[PDB]
């Protein structure tokens, strides 16, 4: 009748103090069978020419981030299909942390390089001209992978595994690591987060777009039916989906009227992480499948 | 038209040979060379420079 | 104190609940800090081994044979046998910032 | 062996020069000049053996006009590499409708001819009217009637010149992969400055647009 | 003379027709087919930029040079694949390049009535020989000394590297010369021009000796037999021919029904049994020179395959496209 050792040890952080949750796993199972499939499809057929120009690698590098994305997605899935409960050990959970953070601003930086140099090509015909080298297009996406993957660190110092009443659970923990580090580290790097992944990105989008659409260069030659149907609709679909992740982000001020006042705890950030994961797999379906350029060759 | 028909001339005053002499002539050249030739007969890859 | 009396009744209860009962052997004193909520202590004790008896009720009946103690009637209880920081000031609390992403 | 990373080392900088060279003429414009003949290939706009190269710089963009006054011999022997000029300058000297050499006809066929051509199919045609001052003097002196037939207007510059633009620009058969800018003789840089920067908008969006 | 020079050739096309007793193909029907041969693309040769135009192989057929419309001169080594020279021409029209027999210098010309010589080993500019009024179709080396090249304003030209001047002028085509190839003997080189006649010339002569008609369009290449008394032809009706220069007469013609593009190159095998032709419907294919049958084609090439050429050895074919790329074939 022994249940332990001359050393007795355990643990127990046990303390006393539907209708969305079904629809977020509803939408990241959709997002998923329209994903892995679709950008699979897309790598796989990609091969339109050869080392062609500079649309090409931006389409495959948004391809291959929202296809790592989506495979680990998975995990995210069975997190929280599991009554919030994470039995996976704590470097798997930094793991999958990382490559979460690494693919969104990858994609999210690929989105707004893409808009920028639309918008230096139609607009610029002459400093567009030499400055549209494929050397020079590995370099800014090597530049931008890198500064995708050296942002942020949950290098195993600011998310640590924690298991909660019956419950494991591992999470981004910006504290207990050093007293003086109080509300020092936690809303600095959200602010960071924001402003860099969301606040200038949207930023050029929205100019770049807007006066590409309502100035037309002053130039014809342009179909002005499909692009600005097709410009507001992607516009739109990268907007309704990260902006509630982005507030749910900044919305970590713990002080409004209680302790949560928002009922958190419940699927509602599931609900927009899964509306950032549909976005993300409705980008490549609207970008490289849908446009005039493409649908010829099948 | 001078220049023509001095050339005309000196043309038809070529001797000719026959048609079959000068097939059995290329005839006998091309069965003389056949076995040197790599890309009649196939060459193994140990003295091929190229595999 | 009887403070610590009842929360070191209230850990061995835990420690019956769910994994043969073992009594303190190497009995330490505490020290406590009250001040936030009703009470808290810092109580730090070893246990027995093994058992004459097995599941002989929550409380030691058997006289024959370093934890860590931050309990708050009790809200938050950490016993391990450390996060005391977060539990001493439950009496808004426990939020673990975060629970809610792919982080 | 040394031998072979000395020479891999000497590849990979020949290479590197190559691509170095390429980058740096890929940025550059180049037009080719086709004028009719006595008055065309030898055209205005260079006063400012084989080839004759012509290189000058406007608005940031190098031009690269090449000049064909020899080669009498036949034309689709050399043509077929001509097919990289972002525009071909076909230049008409106006007031020649009275000359017999009958030069107008010559003109309207080479147009014809080029413009109608499976190499040129997407090259644009800048056509270049010169020599209008002496038009004009010679409408009066000279009707618009021993060339060009069915003249139904007045002997006036304007109806004249519109009607010349006219007969030149239906010439073309294809009318959609390609566009005729007329123009009549700093403007003329600009017209073709225009012209190539239209040219380059059409031809890169039709690879990158991705609108 | 009109009526004489008619009657002359006259004359002479009955010679001509007197000695034709057997058509080639009818005496080669004892001989086996070739035709199954299957060559794969052994190594592919990238860094130009720019059409492919020309190309000739080296004595040593381990190197061998290259032009395109870019301006470069490419000379690689075909065995590992490593560019060895580049060549800045200063024009970017290039038509024709040569490479001497020895090695020791390398040719170029186009749209700028100069053939250009260059010596690699002593790359600086050697010689730029001037004269003709046409653009150069071909530039042949004949040794160290002496060059042959063909202009557009049906001429032809021995020329002297050493004095700069030309040696010798051949004048008689009516149409702008297209290509020319040079005997194994380095005594005669027959030439042919866009008025569908090739004509033979002699180097020590320089008076032409025989004349063969017969194609319906320009005569695009043109390639001695190895053994040096024949040469094959192609035009842009989709139609080779062959001709011997001792009988003076079309030996065999080389026509499909599907093909109806022209040919821009064409070169024989070293026993002379394979000619690889070039045509316009972006591949190049393989003729049976005994018996007319086609035993294979060379497909891959992105674009028109403007050039060819086979090693001295024959182990190797050379194939250079306007895709901007090489492909040896073994």
């Amino acid at each position: 009748f022994e249940n332990y050792s001359y050393d007795l040890d355990y643990y127990s952080l046990e303390s006393d103090l539907g209708v969305v949750h079904w629809v977020s796993l509803v939408l990241y199972c959709l997002a998923f069978v329209l994903g892995i499939p679709g950008n699979a499809i897309v790598i796989w057929f990609t091969g339109f020419k050869w080392k062609k120009t500079v649309t090409t690698l931006w389409f495959l590098n948004l391809a291959i981030a929202d296809f790592i994305f989506l495979l680990f997605l998975p995990l995210y899935i069975s997190y929280v299909a599991m009554n919030f409960h994470w039995p996976f050990g704590i470097w798997l959970c930094k793991a999958n942390s990382f490559t979460a953070q690494l693919n969104m601003f990858a994609s999210v930086f690929f989105l707004t390089v893409i808009s920028l140099d639309h918008y230096i090509h139609l607009i610029h015909p002459v400093l567009s001209h030499r400055h549209r080298t494929l050397k020079n297009s590995l370099i800014v996406i090597i530049f931008i992978w890198l500064l995708a993957s050296l942002i942020g660190g949950p290098a195993l110092y600011f998310r640590d595994t924690v298991e909660f009443n019956n419950h494991t659970l591992c999470y981004n923990n910006f504290q207990k690591h050093d007293p003086d580090l109080t509300l020092i580290r936690h809303h600095v790097l959200t602010w960071v987060k924001f402003i860099i992944g969301y606040l200038f990105p949207l930023l050029t989008m929205s100019i770049c777009y807007l006066c590409l659409i309502f100035k037309v260069k002053k130039r014809s030659i342009l179909i002005s039916s499909r692009h600005f149907w097709t410009i507001l609709v992607v516009v739109v679909a990268f907007v309704v989906c990260w902006t509630p992740y982005h507030l749910f982000s900044i919305w970590e001020l713990t002080i409004h009227h209680n302790s949560y006042s928002h009922h958190v705890m419940q699927a509602g950030i599931p609900l927009s992480t899964g509306l950032a994961f549909l976005n993300s797999c409705l980008n490549p379906i609207l970008y490289v499948l849908i446009s005039k350029k493409f649908q010829a060759r099948f | 038209a001078r220049k023509l028909v001095e050339q005309l001339k000196m043309e038809a005053n070529i001797d000719r040979i026959k048609v079959s002499k000068a097939a059995a002539d290329l005839m006998a050249y091309c069965e003389a060379h056949a076995k040197e030739d790599p890309l009649l007969t196939p060459v193994p890859a140990s003295e091929n420079p190229f595999r | 104190t009887e403070a610590q009396r009842r929360g070191l009744q209230v850990a061995l209860e835990e420690f019956h609940k769910h994994p043969w009962a073992f009594q303190e052997t190497s009995v330490e004193s505490a020290v406590d800090t009250p001040f936030p909520a009703g009470i808290f202590v810092r109580l730090e004790f070893k246990l027995q081994q093994t058992s004459c008896r097995k599941r002989d009720w929550k409380k030691p009946e058997c006289k024959v044979r370093k934890c860590l103690a931050c309990i708050k009637k009790v809200l938050g209880r950490l016993v391990h046998c450390t996060q005391c920081l977060r539990v001493q000031r439950a009496g808004h609390s426990f939020y673990f910032p975060g629970q809610f992403a792919f982080s | 062996s040394a031998e072979d990373k000395a020479a891999v080392e000497r590849s990979k900088m020949i290479d590197r020069n190559l691509r170095e060279d390429g980058e740096k003429a890929a940025r550059e414009v180049k037009l080719l000049l086709l004028g009719a003949g006595e008055s065309g290939k030898c055209t205005i706009v260079k006063q400012m053996t084989g080839i004759v190269e012509t290189h000058f710089t406007f608005k940031d963009l190098h031009f690269k006009m090449f000049d064909v006054t020899a080669q009498r011999s036949e034309r689709k022997k050399w043509i077929h590499c001509f097919e990289g000029v972002t525009a071909i300058i076909f230049c008409v000297a106006l007031s020649d409708y009275d000359l017999v050499l009958n030069r107008m006809h010559a003109s309207m066929k080479l147009f014809d001819s080029i413009c109608n051509n499976k190499w040129f199919t997407d090259t644009s045609i800048i056509l270049f009217l010169n020599k209008k001052d002496l038009f004009e003097e010679k409408i009066k002196k000279s009707p618009l009637t021993i060339c060009y037939p069915e003249y139904a207007g007045s002997n006036t510059y304007e109806e004249a010149a519109a009607y010349i633009q006219c007969q030149f620009e239906d010439l073309n058969k294809r009318k959609d992969t390609k566009e005729i800018y007329t123009h009549f003789t700093t403007k003329n840089v600009q017209f073709v400055f225009d012209a190539v920067t239209d040219v380059i908008i059409k031809n890169n969006l039709k690879d990158c647009g991705l609108f | 003379l009109r009526q004489e020079a008619e009657q002359l050739k006259n004359q002479i096309r009955d010679a001509r027709k007197a000695c034709a007793d057997a058509t080639l193909s009818q005496i080669t029907n004892n001989i086996d087919p070739v035709g199954r041969i299957q060559m794969r693309t052994r190594r592919t040769l990238r860094g130009h930029l720019a059409k492919i135009y020309a190309m000739h192989w080296g004595t040593d057929s381990r190197l061998l040079v290259s032009a395109s419309q870019d301006g470069k001169l490419i000379i690689w080594d075909s065995y590992t694949t490593n560019k060895v020279h580049a060549i800045p021409l200063r024009s970017s029209w290039v038509m024709t390049c040569a490479y001497a027999p020895s090695g020791n210098y390398v040719a170029c010309g186009g749209l700028d009535n100069i053939c250009s010589i260059y010596n690699l080993k002593t790359v600086r500019v050697s010689r730029e020989l001037a004269g003709h009024t046409g653009y150069l179709s071909c530039c042949r080396f004949l040794d160290d000394n002496q060059i042959v090249t063909s202009s557009g304003d049906t001429t032809c030209a021995l020329w002297d590297i050493e004095t700069g001047q030309q040696t010798t002028t051949f004048t008689g085509h009516t149409g702008d010369v297209m290509s020319l190839s040079l005997a194994p003997d380095t005594r005669l080189f027959v030439s042919g021009a866009c008025d569908a006649s090739a004509k033979l010339w002699d180097v020590r002569e320089g008076m032409c000796r025989q004349t063969f008609t017969g194609h319906e369009s320009d005569i695009n290449a043109i390639c001695f037999f190895p053994n040096g008394n024949a040469f094959a032809t192609g035009s842009d009706d989709a139609t080779c021919r062959l001709f011997d220069l001792r009988a003076d007469q079309e030996l065999m013609t080389y026509s499909h029904d599907n093909i109806i593009c022209g040919i821009t190159s064409v070169s024989f095998s070293k026993s002379g049994r394979l000619l690889l032709a070039g045509y316009d419907d972006f591949n190049c294919n393989v003729w049976d020179a005994l018996k007319a049958d086609r035993a294979g084609v060379l497909a891959g090439h992105d674009n028109r395959v403007s050039c060819l050429g086979v090693t001295d050895d024959g182990m190797a074919v050379a194939t250079g496209s306007w895709d901007s790329f090489l492909k040896i074939w073994n």
